[PDB]
C-alpha cells in the first residue's frame, strides 16, 4: 500500500502516511414519535344502515393517520379491483383531503360506476369524472340485505332531464312531466314517477345479489400533506456506531445517554462548532447523546526496501485497548488484515504502535515517531 | 386613552428550537426594537347605571406581527379577531379563551360584534355575566374547522398586588401562526419593569391568510377600572392594553449555562452596541 | 484529510471529488513539510550543546544567588520557579493527548500532531546550558568545557568592555547585592503587566482562531439548496443534483486552500523569528557580544535562557553607568 | 470594503453574497494587520532615543 | 437587473460575484508577501541604525 500511494517500486528509510481508517456503521435506527389519531375507516365500513344507490351516503376525511392494512381481513373481498394506482403500495402517499361515499349496487352493475360510463345508474344517478383518481371496493351483501317477503328499503332513479355532472347529487321527489300534457302531480297517463323500488329477495343469486360498495376520492395537488402513512419506528442500541433518523436528522456515530438539561420545547442541542450533540425521543421521550466514533490515520515505518521488508504500523490517536486488533472485514476501513495484530502492541502518547517491541536502551533518533519515541532497524 | 410610552428593553423570544450552552450566537430576524414607542389603547364603557355609549374599540392595523401586553383581571380581553377585512373573504381567526379550552375555528363572519352590555353590569354590585355569549354572530362563508386547548390561565395569587402582565407575540410568516407568550406575574404596579424574559412557542398552523387587520372584543359584561382624561401629545393614559410593532433587525443573544436567554444586544441602536 | 472534511461519507461526493484530480496530494505535501520544519526548528534552536552537564550538588557562587533560575528538585517536573510562573501565565487550549467542548469537535478531519521533543527534555537542555555557562564560562562553546571560578569569569567579562578587574575585585559585595535584587524583582515585574507575554499568547490564539473558522465554513449555503449534502441528495433527483454537489465541493475546496496558504506565510515568519532566536542564543549566551543593543540595552555582560510554551525567554544581565561629573580636558 | 466593491449599492447582490460565509471578515483582518505592522515599522526604526 | 428576471439573474450575479471575489483575493495575497519583504528590509534597517 505504501508502494501504491506514491508511484514507485522503491521506498527509502522514513515514515510515510498512507491513508486513514474509520469504523463503519452496523445498524440503522429510525426513531419516529408516537402514532396516535388514527383515521376512521372501520367506522365507515362497519355499519348495517347503508343508504341507497340513487342517494348514496357521503363522508369527509381530514387530518388523520391512515393505515390501509386493517380492512383486508374484515371483509371477504370477492371483488378487490381498485383504481389503476398501485394497490400494493398505498402506505406511502400523502393527500390533503379524503372525500368518500358508499352505497349498494346490483350484480350486473359492478363496473357501471366508472369514468365515462353510461346507463341508468351512471347517467341520471351518478357519473364519474374522467380524471377521477379514487379507489373502488365492493363486497357481497346478499346474506344480510335480503327479506323473504321483500327488502323494500332502497330505491333507484330512472327518469331525469339530462346527464348529471360529476360530484353532484340530484335528490328531489318531483313528478316527471312526460309528453306534452302538463302532468302537475296527477301521476296519470302520459306521466310517470322517476323513482322505483330496489328490494331484495333471498332467491336472487348471480345477477341480482346486492353488493355493498365504497369509493373514496383522491385530490393530489400542490398543498401541505394532511393524510399520511404510519412512519414506523425501530429499536435503539447503545455504545455502537449506528446510523439514525431522529425526526429527519440524518447522521451517524456512537450513541450514549445524555447529561445536562433541555428546555421542554427544545429538541436537539448544538455547540460552538455548529454541530449536533444531543437529541430527544428515540422511543417515548428522553434525552440521548450522539458522538463521532473512532477514526484516525495510519503511518508505515520501514527501512529501505533494498535492505528489508518488515514494516511497523502506527495508528494515530486510538486507544490500544480499543484499537482494531481484530481489523475485521466490513466494519473496519482498511482492507488488509493479514497482518499479525498480536504479541506486539505498544501504547504511546501519539497513538498505538504494532510491529515493534520496546527497549530499555537509549540511542540517537533514526526514524522519529514522536513524543520522544524513535524507531530503528536493529539486529537482536 | 391613546398615549405613547417608551418600550424600554423587552420583547425577546426564542427564534429556533435548538439548544445552546453559554454562547454568544447572533441572529437576523423580526423583532421589537429597544427603546421604541408602545401605544396604549383603552376602552372606557362604564358610568353609573346608564349606558352612555362609549364609541370605543377604534381601528388598529397589523404590520408583520405585533406585540401585546395586558394586566387583565382574569379574562377581560379574551376576545381576539385577526383578519384581512373582517367582513368577507377574510376567513378571520376567532380565538377565545375563558379559562377552559380555546376555539381556533377559521371562518368568515361579518362580525361577532354584539356586546349587549347589560345595564346591571356595574362591577361593584352585580357582575352577572353567567352564560352571556353571543359569539361568532352568524357567518359569511367557510368550510374549515380547528380546535385546541387553553393558552392564558392567569395564576391568581389571591391578591391584586401581583398585577400580572401577560405578553404575546403574533406573526404569520408562510402560515404557521405563532403565539409565543410568557406568564410572569412578578410585577407589582410598575408599568413595564426593567428586566429580561424569554417567550416560548405553543402552536403553529398554516392558514394562508394575509393577516392585515387586528382587533379585539372585550368582555363588556363586566366593566370597571377605565379612567380617562384629556391625555394627548405623547403622554401616558391607562389602557390595560398595549400595542407595539415588529420589524426585521439583527440581534446578538447570550445563552445561559442551563439554556435560557439572559441578555441581548441590538446591532443598530448605538455605535457602542 | 480531504475525504472526511469535504465529503460527509457519501459515495457520490467521493466519486465527484475523484474527478478533480490531484488537489489533495498537493494539499498534503505542504502541511507535512510545515510540520517537519516546525519539528526541526526547536531542535536547531535548543540543541546547540553536545553533552548534558549536571550542576554541582552544592550551591555557592560568592554571593550570587541562582536559586530562581536553576532547577528546583521539589516539584516533580524539575522546572525552575520562573519557568513555572511562565507556564502558569500562558493559557493553552488544545494540546492533543487522546482528546477524542472548546477543543473536542476539531476531529472533523483535522488533527493536531504532538511535538517530537516533549517539554521535559527541553528542560534538560536548558539546565545543561545553564550549568555550562555558570561553571565553565564561554569556553564550552568551542571545545571541551573548562572550569573556572565565577568571580574570575566576572572579572574577565568586565575586562571585555574596557573596565579593569580591580573594580569588580573591590566592589564584589555591592555587585552581588545588586544582582540579587534585580533577579528577585524580575519575577514581580513579569507578574505585574499581563501584556508582557504578548507574542507567545498570539501564537496560541491565531492558529486556534483560524481552526475555528475552518469548521464554521462547513455550514454555508454557498449558493446551493442547503448545506446538508444528504438532504439535497434525498430531496432532489440524481441527474441534476451534481450541480449543487459541484458548487458545495468547490466552495469547500477553496476554503481549505485559503487556510493552507495562510499557514504557509505564518510558518515562514515563525521560521525567521526562530532563526533570529538561534543567532541570539549562539552569540549572547555562549560568549560575549560587542554588538550594540543586540544583547540587552547597554553594555552586555551575560545572558540566561529559559523555556516557555512554544518559545524562549532570555534574561540579559547588562552594565549601565550612573551619576557623572564635569571635567576640563586637554 | 467588500459590499461597495462586489455589490455596488444593490441590496439583492448583498443578500446573495451573504450566503458565501466569512470571506470578508477574513479579508479585513489581514489588511488591518498590515496597517498596524506598517505603523510599527517606522516607529521601531526611529524611536530609539 | 433591469433587463432580466430574478431566476437567471441569480446565475449571472453568482458568476459575477465569484469572478470578482477571485480577483479580490489575489490582491491581499500579494500584499501579504510584499509586506513580509518590507518587514525584512525594515528589520535590516533597524539593525543598521
Ligand atoms: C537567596 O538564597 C537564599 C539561600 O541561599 C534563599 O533563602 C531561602 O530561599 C527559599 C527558596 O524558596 C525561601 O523559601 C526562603 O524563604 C529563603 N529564606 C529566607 C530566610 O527568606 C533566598 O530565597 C534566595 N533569594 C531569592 C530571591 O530567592
Ligand atoms: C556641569 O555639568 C552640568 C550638567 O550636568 C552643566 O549644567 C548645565 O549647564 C548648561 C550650560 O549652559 C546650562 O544651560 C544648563 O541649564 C545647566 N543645567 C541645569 C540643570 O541648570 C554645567 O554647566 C556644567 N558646568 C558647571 C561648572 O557646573
Ligand atoms: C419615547 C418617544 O420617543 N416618544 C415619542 C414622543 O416623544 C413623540 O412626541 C411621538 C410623536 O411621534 O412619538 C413617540
Ligand atoms: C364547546 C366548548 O368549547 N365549550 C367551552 C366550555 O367548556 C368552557 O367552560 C367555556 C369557558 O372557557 O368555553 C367554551
Ligand atoms: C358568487 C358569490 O359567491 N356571491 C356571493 C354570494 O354567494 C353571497 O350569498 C353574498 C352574500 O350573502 O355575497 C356574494
Ligand atoms: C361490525 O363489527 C362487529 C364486531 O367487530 C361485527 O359483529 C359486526 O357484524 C360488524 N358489522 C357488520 C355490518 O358486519
Ligand atoms: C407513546 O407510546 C409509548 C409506547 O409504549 C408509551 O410511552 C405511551 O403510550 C405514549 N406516550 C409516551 C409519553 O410515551
Ligand atoms: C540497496 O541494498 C542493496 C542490498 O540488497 C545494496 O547492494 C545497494 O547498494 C543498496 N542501494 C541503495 C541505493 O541503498
Ligand atoms: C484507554 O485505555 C486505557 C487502558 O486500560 C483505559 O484505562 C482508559 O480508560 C481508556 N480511555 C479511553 C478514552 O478509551
Ligand atoms: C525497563 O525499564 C522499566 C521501567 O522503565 C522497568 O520496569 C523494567 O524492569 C526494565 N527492564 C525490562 C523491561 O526488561
Ligand atoms: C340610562 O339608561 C337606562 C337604561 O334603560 C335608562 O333606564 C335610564 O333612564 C337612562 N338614563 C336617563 C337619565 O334617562
Ligand atoms: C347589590 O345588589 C342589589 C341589586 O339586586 C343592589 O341594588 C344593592 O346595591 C346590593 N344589594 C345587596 C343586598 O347586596
Ligand atoms: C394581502 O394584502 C392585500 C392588501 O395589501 C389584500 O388586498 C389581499 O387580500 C391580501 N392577500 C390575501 C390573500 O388576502
Ligand atoms: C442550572 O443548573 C444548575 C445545576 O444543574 C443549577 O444549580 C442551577 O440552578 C440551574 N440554573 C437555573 C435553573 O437557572
Amino acid at each position: 500500500e505504501t508502494k501504491c500511494t506514491l508511484k514507485s517500486f522503491t521506498v527509502e528509510k522514513g515514515i510515510y502516511q498512507t491513508s486513514n481508517f474509520r469504523v463503519q456503521p452496523t445498524e440503522s435506527i429510525v426513531r419516529f414519535p408516537n402514532i396516535t389519531n388514527l383515521c376512521p375507516f372501520h367506522e365507515v365500513f362497519n355499519a348495517t344502515r347503508f343508504a341507497s344507490v340513487y342517494a348514496w351516503n357521503r363522508k369527509r376525511i381530514s387530518n388523520c393517520v391512515a393505515d390501509y392494512s386493517v380492512l383486508y381481513n374484515f371483509a371477504p373481498f370477492f371483488a378487490f379491483k381498485c383504481y389503476g394506482v398501485s394497490p400494493t403500495k398505498l402506505n406511502d402517499l400523502c393527500f390533503t383531503n379524503v372525500y368518500a361515499d358508499s352505497f349498494v349496487i346490483r350484480g350486473n352493475e359492478v363496473s357501471q360506476i366508472a369514468p365515462g360510463q353510461t346507463g341508468n345508474i351512471a347517467d341520471y344517478n351518478y357519473k364519474l369524472p374522467d380524471d377521477f383518481t379514487g379507489c373502488v371496493i365492493a363486497w357481497n351483501s346478499n346474506k344480510l340485505d335480503s327479506k323473504v317477503s321483500g327488502n323494500y328499503n332502497y330505491l333507484y332513479r330512472l327518469f331525469r332531464k339530462s346527464k348529471l355532472k360529476p360530484f353532484e347529487r340530484d335528490i328531489s321527489t318531483e313528478i316527471y312531466q312526460a309528453g306534452n300534457k302538463p302532468c302537475n302531480g296527477v301521476a296519470g297517463f302520459n306521466c310517470y314517477f322517476p323513482l322505483q323500488s330496489y328490494g331484495f329477495r333471498p332467491t336472487y343469486g348471480v345477477g341480482h345479489q346486492p353488493y355493498r360498495v365504497v369509493v373514496l376520492s383522491f385530490e393530489l395537488l400542490h398543498a401541505p400533506a394532511t393524510v399520511c402513512g404510519p412512519k414506523k419506528s425501530t429499536n435503539l442500541v447503545k455504545n455502537k456506531c449506528v446510523n439514525f433518523n431522529f425526526n429527519g436528522l440524518t447522521g451517524t456515530g456512537v450513541l450514549t445517554e445524555s447529561n445536562k438539561k433541555f428546555l421542554p420545547f427544545q429538541q436537539f442541542g448544538r455547540d460552538i462548532a455548529d454541530t449536533t450533540d444531543a437529541v430527544r425521543d428515540p422511543q417515548t421521550l428522553e434525552i440521548l447523546d450522539i458522538t463521532p466514533c473512532s477514526f484516525g490515520g495510519v503511518s508505515v515505518i520501514t527501512p529501505g526496501t533494498n535492505t528489508s521488508n518488515q514494516v511497523a504500523v502506527l495508528y494515530q490517536g486510538v486507544n490500544c485497548t480499543e484499537v482494531p486488533v481484530a481489523i475485521h472485514a466490513d466494519q473496519l476501513t482498511p482492507t488488509w488484515r493479514v497482518y499479525s495484530t498480536g504479541s506486539n502492541v505498544f501504547q504511546t502518547r501519539a497513538g498505538c504502535l504494532i510491529g515493534a517491541e520496546y527497549v530499555n536502551n537509549s540511542y540517537e533518533c533514526d526514524i522519529p515517531i514522536g513524543a520522544g519515541i524513535c524507531a530503528s532497524y536493529q539486529t537482536q | 386613552t391613546q398615549s405613547y410610552t417608551n418600550s424600554f428593553t423587552r420583547g425577546v423570544y426564542y427564534p429556533d428550537k435548538v439548544f445552546r450552552s453559554s454562547v454568544l450566537h447572533s441572529t437576523q430576524d423580526l423583532f421589537l426594537p429597544f427603546f421604541s414607542n408602545v401605544t396604549w389603547f383603552h376602552a372606557i364603557h362604564v358610568s353609573g347605571t346608564n349606558g352612555t355609549k362609549r364609541f370605543d374599540n377604534p381601528v388598529l392595523p397589523f404590520n408583520d406581527g405585533v406585540y401585546f401586553a395586558s394586566t387583565e383581571k382574569s379574562n377581560i380581553i379574551r376576545g381576539w379577531i385577526f383578519g384581512t377585512t373582517l367582513d368577507s373573504k377574510t376567513q378571520s381567526l376567532l380565538i377565545v379563551n375563558n379559562a377552559t379550552n380555546v376555539v381556533i375555528k377559521v371562518c368568515e363572519f361579518q362580525f361577532c360584534n354584539d356586546p349587549f352590555l347589560d345595564v346591571y353590569y356595574h362591577e361593584n354590585n352585580k357582575s352577572r355575566m353567567e352564560s352571556e355569549l353571543r359569539v361568532y354572530s352568524s357567518a359569511n362563508n367557510c368550510t374549515f374547522e380547528y380546535v385546541s386547548q387553553p393558552f392564558l390561565m392567569d395564576l391568581e395569587g389571591k391578591q391584586g398586588n401581583f398585577k400580572n402582565l401577560r405578553e404575546f407575540v403574533f406573526k404569520n410568516i408562510d402560515g404557521y401562526f405563532k403565539i409565543y407568550s410568557k406568564h410572569t406575574p412578578v410585577n407589582l404596579g410598575r408599568d413595564l419593569p426593567q428586566g429580561f424574559s424569554a417567550l416560548e412557542p405553543l402552536v403553529d398552523l398554516p392558514i394562508g391568510i394575509n393577516i392585515t387587520r387586528f382587533q379585539t372584543l372585550l368582555a363588556l359584561h363586566r366593566s370597571y377600572l377605565t379612567p380617562g382624561d384629556s391625555s394627548s401629545s405623547w403622554t401616558a393614559g391607562a389602557a390595560a392594553y398595549y400595542v407595539g410593532y415588529l420589524q426585521p433587525r439583527t440581534f446578538l443573544l447570550k445563552y445561559n449555562e442551563n439554556g435560557t436567554i439572559t441578555d441581548a444586544v441590538d446591532c443598530a441602536l448605538d455605535p457602542l452596541s | 484529510d480531504c475525504t472526511m472534511y469535504i465529503c460527509g461519507d457519501s459515495t457520490e461526493c467521493s466519486n465527484l471529488l475523484l474527478q478533480y484530480g490531484s488537489f489533495c496530494t498537493q494539499l498534503k505535501r505542504a502541511l507535512t513539510g510545515i510540520a517537519v520544519e516546525q519539528d526541526k526548528n526547536t531542535q536547531e534552536v535548543f540543541a546547540q550543546v553536545k553533552q548534558i552537564y549536571k550542576t554541582p550538588p552544592i550551591k555557592y557562587f560568592g554571593g550570587f544567588n541562582f536559586s530562581q533560575i536553576l532547577p528546583d528538585p521539589s516539584k516533580p517536573s524539575k522546572r525552575s520557579p520562573i519557568e513555572d510562573l511562565l507556564f502558569n501565565k500562558v493559557t493553552l487550549a488544545d494540546a492533543g493527548f487522546i482528546k477524542q467542548l472548546i477543543c473536542a469537535q476539531k476531529f472533523n478531519g483535522l488533527t493536531v500532531l504532538p511535538p517530537l521533543l516533549t517539554d521535559e527534555m527541553i528542560a534538560q537542555y536548558t539546565s545543561a546550558l545553564l550549568a555550562g555557562t555558570i561553571t565553565s564560562g564561554w569556553t564550552f562553546g568551542a571545545g571541551p568545557a573548562l572550569q573556572i571560578p565565577f568571580p574570575m569569569q566576572m572579572a574577565y567579562r568586565f575586562n571585555g568592555i574596557g573596565v579593569t578587574q580591580n573594580v569588580l575585585y573591590e566592589n564584589q559585595k555591592l555587585i552581588a547585592n545588586q544582582f540579587n535584587s534585580a533577579i528577585g524583582k524580575i519575577q514581580d515585574s513579569l507578574s505585574s503587566t499581563p501584556s508582557a507575554l504578548g507574542k507567545l499568547q498570539d501564537v496560541v490564539n491565531h492558529n486556534a482562531q483560524a481552526l475555528n473558522t475552518l469548521v464554521k465554513q462547513l455550514s454555508s449555503k454557498f449558493g446551493a439548496i442547503s448545506s446538508v449534502l444528504n438532504d439535497i441528495l434525498s430531496r432532489l433527483d440524481p441527474p441534476e443534483a451534481e450541480v449543487q454537489i459541484d458548487r458545495l465541493i468547490t466552495g469547500r475546496l477553496q476554503s481549505l486552500q485559503t487556510y493552507v496558504t495562510q499557514q504557509l506565510i505564518r510558518a515562514a515568519e515563525i521560521r525567521a523569528s526562530a532563526n533570529l532566536a538561534a543567532t541570539k542564543m549562539s552569540e549572547c549566551v555562549l560568549g560575549q557580544s560587542k554588538r550594540v543593543d543586540f544583547c540587552g540595552k547597554g553594555y552586555h555582560l551575560m545572558s540566561f535562557p529559559q523555556s516557555a510554551p512554544h518559545g524562549v525567554v532570555f534574561l540579559h544581565v547588562t552594565y549601565v553607568p550612573a551619576q557623572e561629573k564635569n571635567f576640563t580636558t586637554a
